[PDB]
RNA sequence: AUGAGCAGGUUGAAGGUUGAGUAACAUCAACUGGAGGACCGAACCGACUCUCGUUGAAACGAUAGCGGAUGACUUGUGAUU
RNA sequence: UGAGUAACGCUUGGGAGUGAGAAUCUCCCAAACCGAUUGACUAAGGUUUCCUGGACCAGGGUCGUCCUUCCAGGGUUAGUCUGGACCUAAGCUGAGGCUGAAAAGCGUAGGCGAUGGACAACAGGUUAAUAUUCCUGUACUUACAGUUAGACUGAUGGAGUGACAAAGAAGGUUUUCCACCCCCAUAAUUGGAUUUGGGGAUAAAUCAUAAGGUGGUACAAUAGGCAAAUCCGUUGUGCAUAACAUUGAGUGAUGAUGUCGAGUGAAAGUAGCGAAGGUGGUAUUAAUCAUGCUUUCAAGAAAAGCUUCUAGGGUUAAUCUAGCUGUAACCAGUACCGAGAACGAACACACGUAGUCAAGGAGAGGAUCCUAAGGUUAGCGAGUGAACUAUAGCCAAGGAACUCUGCAAAUUAACCCCGUAAGUUAGCGAGAAGGGGUGCUUAUGUAAAAGUAAGCCGCAGUGAAGAACGAGGGGGGACUGUUUAACUAAAACACAACUCUAUGCCAAACCGUAAGGUGAUGUAUAUGGGGUGACACCUGCCCAGUGCUGGAAGGU
């Protein structure tokens, strides 16, 4: 066959790293599929513990990654982070979120999972 | 005269050729008058049933055709003017715009040599013999290039009126009528002699060696492609079929329909006209 | 002057917006072949108001019912509004 | 592709139309023979 | 029959004005002038090659290349055989 | 059965909400393509598909609370817009008439027939859906009477105008654009900033003003313009070098104490509020003056309409002109789509379909890469990243050995500067071949810029994208073109040019049974036919046979 979709290019991918973690950590919580959200973790993970010195290069190499969302814009997005999230999380040695696994979707079997993060 | 086109464009080369136009000619600026232009329908080589019937003719240019006075006739013993010498698309030839002293104002064929300011008349009577008068063939004497004749008397001028053509008087026939003419291309008919005449070569002589260059300079001169029979299929065509440039198979060569072609005679000798004949080109009667 | 051009009224949602302004634009629907002035001379002589302008559409026929094993057609109707002067309102 | 049903309703009025069959012979004709099996849409005028 | 359309950019003809020259022509140089079934190339038209598809997206096409592109051009509307 | 197999026909992530049920619906926020378009306006078509509310048998290649589907209710508003009521072209019809066994065919006067001509309206607002139509403000037109003043009107007919090609170029005036300036919000925690972002317009019509364009102008005779003529035409005389006639984009003033306006913003960014609303340059751009001009040859629509002319009429006043008051302005279309889902393709199909508006950066540009105004989620998903297939990318050394052939694929690639052979119709060949430079900064550069010198970085500097691979000999055809829609685009067909033949005008050839018509509103320097096929040089021999033309006594 001929004609065909872009489909996932590593672009794609990669983007959608970015806009889920900027979602977690805007409202705190992800409901998407388990088979993504095994590869937004690791991102979110590296953000959060690359964010926890606050000097202006971090400020920097963080703004790499955030999108803004509708609850916070990206440059309140960053004050939020470092402000309440990163500094609570500044004594665990990784394991800064947990991913759970749902119930099947009715439309396609996928196996729904939630990404989470919490003390 | 002719004059070249030196073309420069870099696709073939074509020797084209164009008469002068520009020292022929007055003020070749084209603004003809509107009291004697009527448009032309191209009917195109069809017919009234739409058919063909006339084969490649059509895809001509718009014309508008002047209404040329063959006749003569309305304007007798009545002094005339030439006023311009312009280029009528429809014939060969050149129309003269002349003005009667009256104010009437006609178009006629120029024959060649008269020029603006000229004059020219139309009568019955014995008249000068200047290029442009008119008068019934009887009084003209003979030797005299004659143009713009006609068969009928007061039917106005059929015969002899192309570019460069003419017409010779050669005295008269045994009767007391008919004063004989000897017509371009070698015959020699018999015209009565209350027919009028004009003498004068038509103009334009050099119609002749103008060389179309290009295959559109003569599709827009309104004739369309001619096909050889030869490419023909043996249908639609009597020289069709053949595996590859066969010959005229049939023992004389054939016209698209069954006809007899090469030098059949043709002409229908139970006419009328054929006692005004004296030769038909060739040979006697 | 039958005044049988005058068929019905039809009272709509944007006959009621257009009305409740100064110029008191009624409506009515009328006969398919009258024309504007048979309806303005009729107007006057079933209500008695001279009418300013009058205005004429027509809803051409479309399908009707869709489907529901019987499908058919719609009513052609010219409906003609009327405009009044500033100062005067009517019923029927 | 350009197809083989450009449709312009002037060209098929004036071509099918009740005016352009009930003018000729054979349109008599045609009118005659539908009228007899009896069609619904007579000619093309009719939608 | 009647209307519309051809982004953009080059080459710079014939002719003409002037100067030399000519016994006078012819010829030459400058300037003007702006032709051509001209040039390169988009829209536009056409359909040379591969690959794919060949119960296709499609009862003849797609990506990528490809020839013409002020002319025997292209095109709409109406009439006709 | 094949088989719950191939296919599901170009695209995402999430929050909140709804609902029994959500990837699929509503809202929000991003994200990804389009942008000479997937945007905006309409013609052609289609025929309610449009708007609101509701439903989820069937249709939707999945699902669905949702659909361009279904159900109930609704919407299309014109003196000036598209067309009739005006005009005609091709052409169609066609009284009498012509021809034809019959039907029918041909055709005159008349009548129809737009794709064209002529005809008067602009701006803004409003509704869920209409808008030069409704509303607000300001206008114009064509008729009708009645009235005031002036004037003798002057057509069913004559004349002028209407009324026209293609290409090219250069000017005028506003604009685009460039600069300045008034106004608005902005003043910033990531190191640094003393800025950054946006907007800057107002119409037809009326009055005056109009650079410039066109084309002599007055007077007198008149035999022509089916009669008539003071009009046109024709012929004389003077002024001439600008008068006169006619046309004319634009300018200013009214229109406008109005509307609009970046933004702000209550009860949705909606209602309402709403500041500036400007100066100069312009060696660049499009548009208008322009139905202008110039040149060339393939010689470039008709009629109605407008102005005029007399006839005809009118005076014991008709008719027209200018103004005032009043009255009327008819008939159909007007929604929506205008196509990767409403049109033509059997469909919610990768295809096709006339015209118009067409932003910014670099650039010659409507190319090319990215974006704007605005607009879409390509109506099956979620994974894994095996063979295998398509598509892209890449491949050391070698570089055509594979092969039917260098088919395909690859290299060059724009701009600027050097230089460029053989051959020839002396036009070309030629972008020949072959080479070099390209980035940023400073100073110099001219009026902008190209350029110039110095300096600096990199592996590489039209750093990406979009831009010719070339040389040499041969065959064919001269070339540009056309062709077997949907397997052959070629060496075939055409063509310019050549020759031969027929044809003396009621031409010959041709269609038709004939009428009629083309040829041709043509006339041998013209038209039809056969054959070859630019240009140069050549076109030898045979007239027994076939064919063609002529023959004059004979034979049949
Ligand atoms: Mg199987
Ligand atoms: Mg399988
Ligand atoms: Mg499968
Ligand atoms: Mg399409
Ligand atoms: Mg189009
Ligand atoms: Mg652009
Ligand atoms: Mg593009
Ligand atoms: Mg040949
Ligand atoms: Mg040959």
């Amino acid at each position: 066959s001929y004609i065909n979709k872009p489909g996932k290019t590593s672009a794609w991918r990669v983007m959608t790293v970015r806009q889920q973690v900027s979602a977690v950590l805007a409202y705190g919580k992800i409901e998407t599929t388990l088979k993504k959200a095994k590869n937004t973790q690791k991102r979110l993970d590296k953000l959060i513990t690359l964010a926890k010195v606050d000097n202006f290069n971090n400020r920097r190499q963080v703004k790499k990654w955030l999108l803004n969302t509708n609850l916070f814009d990206v440059d309140q997005l960053m004050d939020h982070l470092f402000s309440k999230v990163a500094p609570k999380y500044e004594k665990t040695p990784g394991g800064y979120s947990r991913v759970l696994k749902l119930g099947p979707r009715r439309g396609d079997a996928t196996e729904m999972a939630i990404l989470q993060l919490t003390d | 005269p002719i004059k070249k086109i030196i073309s420069r464009s870099n696709s073939g080369i074509h020797h084209s050729t164009v008469i002068d136009y520009k020292k022929l000619l007055t003020t070749n600026k084209n603004k003809p008058e509107k009291s004697l232009l009527v448009t032309l329908k191209k009917h195109g080589g069809r017919n009234n049933q739409g058919k063909i019937t006339v084969r490649h003719q059509g895809g001509r240019n718009k014309r508008k055709y002047r209404i040329i006075d063959f006749k003569r006739t309305h304007y007798d013993n009545i002094e005339a003017t030439v006023k311009s010498i312009e280029y009528d698309p429809n014939r060969s030839c050149f129309v003269s715009l002349i003005t009667y002293a009256n104010g009437a104002k006609s178009y006629i064929i120029s024959p060649d040599g008269i020029k603006v300011g000229d004059k020219i008349l139309a009568s019955e009577h014995p008249i000068d013999i200047k290029p442009g008068f008119s008068m019934p063939l009887a009084f003209i004497p003979e030797g005299t290039q004659v143009h713009n004749i006609e068969l009928h008397p007061k039917g106005g001028g059929q015969i002899a009126r192309s570019a460069g053509s003419y017409a010779r008087i050669l005295g008269q026939d045994e009767t007391g009528k008919y004063v004989i003419l000897q017509l371009l291309s070698g015959e020699t008919r018999k015209f009565l002699k209350e027919c009028r005449a004009t003498v004068g070569v038509v103009s334009n002589l050099d119609h002749n060696l103008v060389v179309i260059g290009k295959a559109g300079r003569n599709r827009h001169r309104g004739i369309r492609p001619t096909v050889r029979g030869s490419a023909m299929n043996p249908n639609d065509h009597p020289h069709g079929g053949g595996e590859g440039r066969s010959p005229v198979g049939r023992d004389a060569p054939r016209t698209p329909w069954g006809k007899r072609h090469m030098g059949v005679k043709t002409r229908n000798m139970k006419k009328a006209s054929t006692n005004l004949i004296i030769r038909n080109r060739k040979g006697e009667q | 002057d039958v005044t049988n051009v005058l068929l019905k009224p039809v009272l709509t949602e944007k006959v009621y917006f257009n009305q409740m302004g100064e110029t008191k634009k009624y409506v009515f629907v009328v006969n398919p072949k009258a024309s504007k002035t048979r309806v303005k001379l009729a107007f006057e002589l079933v209500y008695g108001i001279k009418p300013l302008k009058v205005n004429t559409l027509i809803r051409k026929p479309t399908t009707i019912r869709g489907g529901s094993r019987f499908p058919g057609l719609s009513k052609l109707e010219k409906l003609a509004v009327i405009t009044l002067p500033k100062g005067i309102a009517i019923s029927v | 592709m350009k197809r083989t049903y450009q449709p312009s309703k002037l060209k098929r009025a004036k071509t099918h139309g009740f005016l352009a069959r009930m003018a000729t012979a054979s349109g008599r004709k045609v009118l005659k023979l539908r009228r007899k099996k009896q069609r619904a849409q007579l000619t093309v005028s009719s939608e």
